[PDB]
């Protein structure tokens, strides 16, 4: 009752939490990912 | 002149207003009273965010709670709802307090003996041989077949102009006596037997 | 013979089980959120506001019946409320108006 | 057990579905895209200086 | 999700036997047998046949769609090549072949707005669609991306027979797409916003929860995007949107809307959403009512906060400070308006309206000639709104001035001295 309504309350707290730590780490791994695309634009400006 | 026909046109557009704002406020009355037992409800009772639903417990006659919770959990359902209210049991040690059911006629004879006091879920219930015994006592000591029928007619007029009655208010004392309108019938039969 | 009866009304649906509850009625009220007073507790922010909302409807209908009237939804009973307010105020300056024009009508007539 | 258990059940299903599945999930997807639209308007300035680093040259 | 499903079983349940269709001839024999094959690869999982999770199946199928014009046979392998793409258990191999050449995603687009509209969505739709524009960005094979928007068109206009379906499939595709910002154009392109506009305004139940996501999260994409959110500020219901949030049980909703309302924040943006359609008043009634997170709820009083910097923005001070301060009398919208007036004559009262008694000051000396035609307009506009300061005008050498200029000509500064001499005159004499 109480005990199996608190297992799925846990859950959803635990999937928020990750979607929280996900978007930290989405914007973090953005500045590196396009940093070699900006040097590879102007590698193609340097052909 | 001029002043006063404009005052005049204000006061009956203002009149005209209040009289839908009345009616609108009849039922507001209700939607009111309504609201303040929601509120009365949230404030007394808890709620569970993890559950995302008002929980709680509190006393419920077997019998209502055999189809109130029902169709309380149908029309929580009919609400578009995900998931209808539930209608699960509790149980303490504390003992409820409770109240038997009142009948029409009943009613009054049941309230007139609860001025003493109350008893367990089940416990005994001297209402219901008072219900007749007082009758069966106030009748010796105003034994007159002559009065008896007097107060009988006294109170068939009462009993006769209910449908009114219900409606219409009176005096407080003239209030208080119709009602117990059944009761007073069966002690002025009771004196005319006497 | 009562007894405890314990359940869950989704907050999707919570006011309208509790208007369904309360069209029959069958059990009586708890006390357990009571202790936390009208701030905040479970949801009487909610209720003060609504308590709010009956007050200004209260004030509404007493300004109706001493007008003589005969007897969202809050929202636009304030709204109501505020026009008949205003139309009074404005018969009462035109009542005032008219009773100064006509004092001075009077006072020009004797002069 | 019996209305009990089968109303345990909705209420939890609900919760996960709704709390999670419906809202968790959108945080994490909403945020993300505003972030690559964020570091693409990073990238536009260092391929501006560049763009005007090739016609100086 | 429930609306692919539904149409994913409709599809899988009917049997295509596509070896007698070879034989009277609508395709050669290779394709209906490859097709076959495609079926056991999750047979074969079982047994470990590692040539079932093949990619080179993937070639007759190719072929097979883009010569025959059954759309039995297609749908039916549409909908296998769709199942195995996304699944990680089989049709790993299959991707692969797909995802290094560009051609079968090309050929892909041939696929697109082919066979039955209903029957190639149901079959694959955006299973396979976003993957094949990533895979050839032209996915001109964008005048083939501008045929599939006609085609999401045609699906639109048929909203009936598929609405939990064929529309969930293009919300999907678009918010899929629109994670990159060219593929959001090609979305912007696409037509049906408004029709989802309209979805979003007006809730049936929980049925219009099940879009209702989509067709918002695509209005989040869209505020991604400027183009699209300036077809979207002219498209109508997003006012409705918000009445609608307003009476929005669920707070979740409500906060996806005030996502959106929340981007599209403008001083202009702000103007328009306050005066008419009264935002902050609703905005004010969701703050009173905190829900879910709190973090939610601050987000929303953070948006009626920036509402009210725009307030202070729209509120600008510079007018006051262009008449005296700059000393430069322009006219300009709110100097020949009367509202303005009413609220700067409490600001003026320092010493006798100070300030607007150094503006007569002005108005009877000013580095201008030009300046005093605008100054008489701006005097008159007070004293008709303040009986006492008509009087004072008068006494004042702004008077003076306008005497001066009534012996004077320019028409525009004549027709404005008469009008402040008007404007003293009505007050002197009752």
């Amino acid at each position: 009752g109480i005990q199996q309504l608190l297992a799925a309350e846990q859950e959803a707290q635990h999937i928020v939490a990750a979607a929280r730590n996900a978007k930290m780490a989405r914007l973090r791994q953005a500045k590196e990912e396009a940093e070699r695309e900006i040097a590879e634009h102007r590698a193609q400006v340097e052909r | 002149s001029e002043l006063k026909t404009t005052l005049d046109a204000g006061l009956l557009h203002r009149g005209n207003l209040l009289q839908t704002i009345g009616d609108q406020f009849e039922q507001w009355n209700l939607l009111v009273k309504r609201e303040k037992s929601i509120y009365h409800t949230l404030n007394m009772l808890s709620l569970d965010v993890t559950k995302k639903c008002l929980v709680g417990e509190g006393w419920s006659p077997v019998f209502a709670t055999k189809q109130i919770q029902d169709a309380l959990e149908r029309a929580a359902f009919d609400s578009n709802s995900q998931v209808g209210a539930i209608f699960q049991v509790l149980h303490t040690k504390e003992s409820p307090p409770t109240y038997f059911r009142t009948n029409k006629f009943t009613s009054a004879f049941q309230e007139i003996v609860d001025a003493y006091g109350v008893a367990k879920y089940r416990e005994a219930n001297p209402g219901v041989f008072t219900i007749v015994t007082f009758p069966f006592l106030f009748a010796v000591m105003f034994g007159d077949w002559g009065h008896g029928i007097c107060l009988l007619l006294g109170t068939l007029v009462l009993i006769v102009r209910e449908k009114k009655l219900a409606s219409q208010k009176l005096d407080d004392i003239t209030d208080m006596t119709f009602g117990g309108r059944y009761v007073i019938l069966m002690m002025a039969l009771f004196s005319i037997y006497t | 013979p009562m007894q405890l009866v314990q359940i869950i009304i989704p907050i999707e649906s919570a006011h309208l089980t509790v208007s369904y509850l309360g069209e029959l009625g069958l059990l009586q009220f708890k006390d357990l959120n009571s202790e936390k007073s009208p701030f905040q507790r479970t949801y009487a922010a909610q209720i003060k506001k609504c308590a709010e909302m009956a007050r200004k409807l209260r004030f509404f209908k007493e300004q109706m019946l001493k007008a003589g009237i005969l007897s969202d939804l809050e929202v636009k009973l304030g709204d109501l409320e505020a026009e008949l307010v205003e139309i009074n105020a404005n018969g009462d300056k035109l009542q005032r108006a008219h009773s100064e024009l006509v004092e001075y009508k009077l006072v020009l007539q004797k002069a | 057990n019996d209305a009990d258990v089968s109303k345990q059940i909705q209420q939890m299903v609900r919760f996960i579905r709704q709390e999670a599945e419906e809202k968790a999930n959108e945080i994490s997807v909403s945020a993300e895209e505003e972030f690559n639209i964020e570091k693409l308007q990073l990238v536009e300035a260092e391929k501006k200086k560049i763009r005007q680093e090739y016609e100086r040259k | 999700m429930d609306h692919a499903e539904l149409t994913t079983e409709q599809v899988l349940k009917r049997d295509i036997p596509w070896e007698t269709y070879m034989t009277t001839k609508l395709i050669s024999g290779t394709g209906l047998q490859l097709l076959r094959r495609y079926d056991n690869r999750s047979e074969s999982h079982r047994a470990q046949l590692l040539d079932d999770d093949g990619p080179s199946y993937v070639r007759v199928f190719v072929s097979i769609l883009r010569d025959i014009y059954k759309e039995e046979t297609v749908e039916y392998v549409l909908a296998l090549i769709d199942e195995m793409l996304t699944a990680n258990p089989k049709r790993a191999r299959l991707f692969h072949d797909k995802s290094l050449a560009s051609e079968d995603t090309y050929e892909p687009f041939l696929r697109l707005l082919w066979k039955g509209n209903w029957f190639i969505q149901e079959k694959s739709c955006k299973i396979l669609a976003s993957i094949v524009s990533a895979r050839p960005k032209p996915q001109d094979r964008i005048d083939d991306v501008l045929k599939l928007l006609v085609e999401w068109l045609c699906a639109q206009l048929k909203k009936p027979s598929h609405p939990s379906r064929g529309v969930p499939v293009a919300i999907n595709c678009l918010a899929a797409l629109l994670k990159e910002p060219m593929v959001r154009s090609s979305f912007v392109q696409a037509d049906g916003v408004k029709l989802l506009t309209p979805l979003i305004s007006p809730a049936s139940t929980q049925q219009s929860i099940q879009l209702l996501y989509e067709t918002c999260l695509c209005v989040w994409l869209l505020s991604y995007y400027e183009p699209a959110v300036e077809y979207l500020a002219t498209t109508r219901t997003l006012p409705r949107l918000i009445d609608v949030v307003k009476s929005s049980t669920k707070e979740k909703v409500v906060r996806v809307v005030v996502l959106i309302l929340r981007n599209l924040l403008p001083k202009g943006n702000f103007a328009a959403q306050m005066i008419d359609l009264g935002l902050p008043q609703v905005v004010q009634s969701l703050k009173a009512q905190a829900w879910s997170d709190e973090d939610l709820l601050e987000g929303l009083n953070q948006l009626e906060e920036g509402l009210k910097d725009n307030i202070k923005r729209l509120s600008s001070f510079d007018k006051y400070k262009q008449e005296v301060l700059l000393g430069h009398l322009d006219w300009s919208p709110m100097h020949k308006d009367p509202l303005f007036w009413r609220d700067n004559i409490t600001n003026f009262e320092e010493n006798d309206f100070q300030i607007l008694r150094v503006l007569l000051t002005i108005l009877d000396t000013s580095s201008d000639p030009r300046a005093l035609a605008v100054a008489c307009f701006d005097l008159s506009q007070f004293i008709q709104y303040h009986p006492a300061g008509r009087v004072i005008v008068t006494d004042l050498k702004a008077k003076e001035r306008v005497m001066k200029l009534m012996n004077h000509e320019n028409t525009e500064v004549t027709k404005s001295a008469l009008l402040c001499i008007q404007r003293l005159f009505l007050g002197a004499k009752y």
